[PDB]
RNA sequence: GUACGUGAAAUUGCUGAAAGGGAAGCAUUGGAAAUCAGGUCAGCAUCAGUUUUCGGGGGCGGAAAAAGAAUAAGGGAAGGUGGCUGUUUAUAGCCCUUGUUGUAAUACGUCCACUGGGGACUGAGGACUGCGGCUUGCCAAGGAUGCUGACAUAAUGGU
RNA sequence: CUGCCGAAGUUUCCGGAUAGCAGAAACUCAGAUCAGUUUUAUGAGUAUGUAAAAUGAGAGUUUCUAGUGGGCCAUUUUUGGUAAGCAGAACUGGCGAUGCGGGAUGAACCGAACGUGAGGUUAAGGUGCCGGAAUGUACGCUCAUCAGACGAAAAGGUGUUAGUUCAUCUAGACAGCAGGACGGUGGCCAUGGAAGUCGGAAUCCGCUAAGGAGUGUGUAACAACUCACCUGCCGAAUGAACUAGCCCUGAAAAUGGAUGGCGCUUAAGCGUACUACCCAUACCUCACCGUCUGGGUUAGCUUUGAGAAGCUCAGACGAGUAGGCAGGCGUGGAGGUUUGUGACGAAGCCUUGGGCGUGAGCCUGGGUCGAACAGCCUCUAGU
RNA sequence: GCCAAGCGCGACGUUGCUUCGGCUCUUCCUAUCAUACCGAAGCAGAAUUCGGUAAGCGUUGGACCCACUAAUAGGGAACGUGAGCUGGGACCGUCGUGAGACGGUUAGUCCUACUGAUGAAG
RNA sequence: AUGUAUAAAAAUAGAGGUAGGCUACUCUCCUGUAUCGUAGAAGAUGGGCGAUGGUUGAUGAAACGGAAGUGUUUUAUUGACUUGUCCAUGAAAUUCCAUGAAUCCAUUGCAUACGACUUUA
């Protein structure tokens, strides 16, 4: 029960499954796209712990169109060495600081397949975050949600 | 758990208004995200300032300066009802401005079944002089010899052996 | 907390549904429950309202052999048993075995008048009803809808209270003697450090 | 039991037409 | 044994076993009884994977929390104390401001490539390669081993 | 029997073609193009159309060949309306090909989309008992002799609770007691008569602290009583009009019946806030099955693993109607083969014996039985 | 139309003349004719009228009547009880002006409640 | 089943006492997380010391319990045990979890479709 417009947008965001997370570069085109699918996703500003823990624990790279885990630095070097991203920490730095090769780094990362949040959601999950729900922008509270889904 | 937030904001500088006026509001919300949303709502409905054209320049939680001093707080609110246009004034006795607002929200949702979004707090003031108190139940609280037996006492371990004392 | 193999519950001052809900769960848990003084149970709401509720219940009847209709039981224990029975899966063999573990009676017959009677704080009227709220007694409700043994239970209960009081005085007198002789033994103060 | 003269709980067809009655009220106010 | 090779099912009688309070059949999980195949089943430890639940310690942040306490100024009064309804700390005290004790503490938020326990499920793979750590070797480092028991005249797995 | 792919659900022209959606075959294309998407810019009228950054995905055509051409439901805009219904479009949604959790029960409601499993965690909804889970925490409201748990409407209630406004108040608040409540004047007409109070017009007045051409009772008419207004005793708050919540009313008959039930009343009702907890086929990790996709595999290396139709590594995926594609099971007969089985028991049959396969099915023990039958490779069909 | 608390409407008020149809039967509803009890009215008494509670109990016999009667109340069982019961054609063709008739096919679809009777058995 | 251990009554905007003369006292409540009971080869064998009690088994009883009294006491014995306080032996390799009438046949007719019912024998 998704309108076709939202379905296309979440396809561009690669959010093809519930509880799937991705990193996005926040700009005009992203800001308004997130506005359209705002009832269907929640987004916020991740801190360094959130980014580092996502890539270490749930980090998988798209290599030869395959979901290869980020188990060794050679995997990242072989796939992102053209942009001088040699290790996991370099990949974290590129994502966190939004470097020049953010698009290549983010697209290399497979969308994160988060679990259900330990402790549950709010009682009515499909209301806006401001209105006591969980949908929409939630600023730095995306961190607390992520530690629930890790 | 509500929190009192000082939110100061203004429209983005432009050639027509290189020094925009900074507007401040003391408003209550569970978190900063809700407070900044409520601030934008009030600013739009008063000054017609668009959210996109504006920006939040400061957000600060305000703790109670004297949380251990019992006070009386008078709150003016714009009650939204079936007709959607009503003004009310209420007085609550407690030690924190946040607590009085929390009691205000619970009371209004209880008596008048008014939601958080329908209610908008207009002003909260601390009535320090006993004489300006307008409520009889509050005045009975400020009497010097206030003393009363405890009401609504009521008190797994099912199957108690004896009967409850439910007294002194 | 803890169970007993057989539990005697003094229903005086309790609430019908609140006691029934606790009892029904205890029966399903495999416990045997005896409820005494079912004529002293209380129900929230004034008598006339509760009387009208019973009259509406009596009204259910068929046009083909009212014997096929619902059997309306007037005894206070039967009223309580009806409340418990509706809280059990009685069409199911588990619920049937739950019912057979319940024994609700009016007054306290001899096999139980010499046994301890616990109470359920979750169902006591004093701890559950705001003072000044109208309530009725099942004994009065039963006697006014057809129950015809209110006086016999009343008379028999007065005699039991007299005999119970006489037993208590003997027990109390005995307890005083042990209470007096308790401090006679020096050890009670010698090592009272353990809290005993 | 209930002391009422009608079942307070209606039928699914009855509640369904109440949402239709709510639809009528919207028609009365908005367009009609 | 000509009601004649083999002799299915429907159906019927008999015996045995069991079930049965206004349907029955069925599915799932086990129990009981009966019967089959005939290594099985346990406990702990040290690890790996997933996970849940309690703690401890320490950074950083905000009004560099607010308070508060203790202690110096001044101000005000009360729901007015001692005193004498009215007043201004006395034979109770309270409120406001400032100083101080201060770099106070604490709560909350956040972080630790800080740390100590409890529980559960899982053990795929099958010489050696690899990435690493400690130092040829050793290792929690490309997926479980070790130490014991008990029990086979039964447990397990069935039907 | 299993597996894989998988619609259309209807335009556009005359029941047929074209196209669309789905596949196949054969090509070219990765310094390329696409998109049920959003920005930026241009103009034009918050939208519009045109062009040019973000994000995602390898993107393109040709042939030719299936099936489809309905409906139902709902939102919004709008066109009219009519006692009131509704009627007409457009719009994209949901069903339709689709199980599952919840809503007591359900074609259209809330969640969620499906290989076989173990564990963990959730959605929606819930935590008195039936029923897994707090007879939790905190603040209120509500008492119904037809509560509540889910149009009849305009209103009515000496029902309760908050407020909003306006009034008086130690010059004594209301309320109650003690009184006054007068004089012209029985003001003027009217009639058995009405002297304030049958009635019709006036509605003046002096005195006060205040007394009307009278508030009602009363009277044949007075008189008498009463209050409008004042005075004293008493000593502080009191009154009027509105708003909002909940409660009763604001009709409906014809065996007994429904918040699903039991029951529930400082709820187990209504409103809010805060924690904890319960479980879906959903989410996470893992194992296994299958399919797809990508990589590797011959001087066939003493790792021996070349039925190359084999072996191996990795990742993703799993509903499915019409339709399309693939691989298997079984039966009668034929050619070949198994140095094939068999009176020491073929075939068949029976069996609470065992085993294998996802399955179609196969193998086997025991019994009965008495003369023939099977595996493999191919052929064939009255399969 | 006049007002018209109020929110151009505008309530209460005010002006304006003007096939169906019925026998039996079973129950049930009260929106009650009688019976029981109350309230009001110039209700003296008597007989009433009107209004409440109330469905316990009744609500006939004969042809608009009729007489009896305490009274001869109103309805339901959506096709009341026709499975208790009875009464009061279409197509095609042919001839056809404004008009109507003279045909060929045709086409119907145990079980249990209740009433009593036995009855094994803790 | 694993201690199958616990009997006042009433009130909850009050009770219960103690000590007093329905009235003057003070104390207690604020649940059972209490009280009773609890050492011993499932509980062995003896010896002291100190109670002079406790727990029972088997008899003999008399009083009490009728609401479903099936149990309460008081005991007169007898047989045991006693941990009240101390001692001395024994324990194991089970060497790490598993535990006299009625009926039929007859008779009646107070009854009857058939059974049943009432009789008689």
């Amino acid at each position: 029960n998704i309108p076709p417009k939202a379905r296309k947008i979440m396809q561009l965001l690669r959010l093809l499954q519930i509880n799937n997370g991705i990193f996005v570069k926040f700009n005009k085109a992203i800001k308004e796209m997130l506005q359209v699918v705002e009832p269907y996703v929640t987004y916020g500003i991740p801190n360094h712990k959130t980014v580092r823990e996502l890539i270490y624990k749930r980090g998988f790279g798209k290599v030869n169109k395959q979901r290869i885990p980020l188990s060794d630095n050679a995997i990242i070097e072989a796939a992102l060495g053209k942009y001088s991203i040699l290790s996991v920490e370099d990949l974290i730095h590129e994502i966190y600081t939004v470097g020049p090769n953010f698009k290549q780094a983010a697209n290399f990362l497979w969308p994160f397949k988060l679990s259900s949040p330990l402790g549950g959601w709010r009682e009515r999950k499909f209301k806006h975050f401001i209105e006591g729900g969980d949908a929409g922008k939630r600023d730095e509270h995306i961190n607390g949600l992520v530690q629930k889904m890790l | 758990a509500l929190k009192e937030y000082q939110v100061v904001g203004r429209k983005v500088p432009t050639e027509h208004e290189p020094v925009p006026k900074l507007f401040r509001m003391r408003l209550f919300a569970p978190n900063e995200s809700v407070a900044k949303s409520r601030y934008w709502y009030f600013l739009k409905m008063i000054n017609k300032v668009k959210k996109a054209t504006g920006e939040i320049v400061a957000i600060n939680e305000i703790s109670e300066p004297k949380p251990l001093k019992a006070k009386v707080f008078g709150i003016w609110i714009r009650y939204d009802s079936r007709s959607g246009t009503h003004n009310m004034y209420k007085e609550f006795r407690d030690t924190t401005r946040v607590g009085a607002v929390e009691a205000m929200y619970a009371d209004m949702a209880a008596r008048h079944r008014a939601r958080f979004r329908s209610i908008r707090i207009l002003k909260v003031v601390e009535v320090e002089k006993k004489e300006d108190v307008r409520r009889n139940y509050v005045k009975q609280l400020l009497n010097p010899h206030l003393k009363f037996p405890l009401p609504h006492r009521r008190t797994k371990k099912v199957f108690a052996p004896h009967r409850p004392s439910t007294f002194y | 907390s803890e169970f007993q193999k057989v539990v005697v519950i003094d229903a005086k001052g309790h609430l019908l549904g609140r006691l029934a809900s606790v009892v029904a769960k205890q029966l399903l848990g495999g416990q045997k429950v005896v409820v005494v003084r079912c004529e002293e149970l209380n129900i929230s709401g004034h008598f006339f309202r509760n009387k009208l509720k019973y009259l509406a219940y009596l009204r259910k009847a068929c046009r083909y052999n009212p014997s096929r209709g619902a059997f309306h039981f007037r005894a206070p224990s039967r009223i309580f048993q009806k409340a418990v029975r509706g809280m059990l899966p009685h069409k199911t063999a588990r619920g049937q075995a739950a019912l057979e573990h319940l024994q609700a009676v009016e007054g306290i017959p001899p096999p139980f008048d010499k046994q301890k009677r616990v109470v359920v704080p979750a169902a006591l009227r004093v701890l559950r009803l705001k003072p000044g709220r109208k309530y009725c007694t099942v004994g009065r409700l039963s006697s006014e809808v057809g129950w015809k043994y209110n006086d016999i239970v009343a008379k028999l209960e007065e005699r039991r209270k007299v005999k119970s009081a006489a037993f208590y005085q003997a027990k109390l007198a005995k307890q005083k003697k042990i209470a007096s002789a308790k401090e006679a033994s020096p050890v009670n103060q010698k090592l009272s450090q353990f809290g005993y | 039991v209930s002391l009422k003269k009608k079942s307070k709980r209606r039928t699914t067809r009855l509640r369904s037409r109440i949402e239709k009655k709510a639809a009528e009220s919207k028609r009365k106010q908005k367009r009609a």
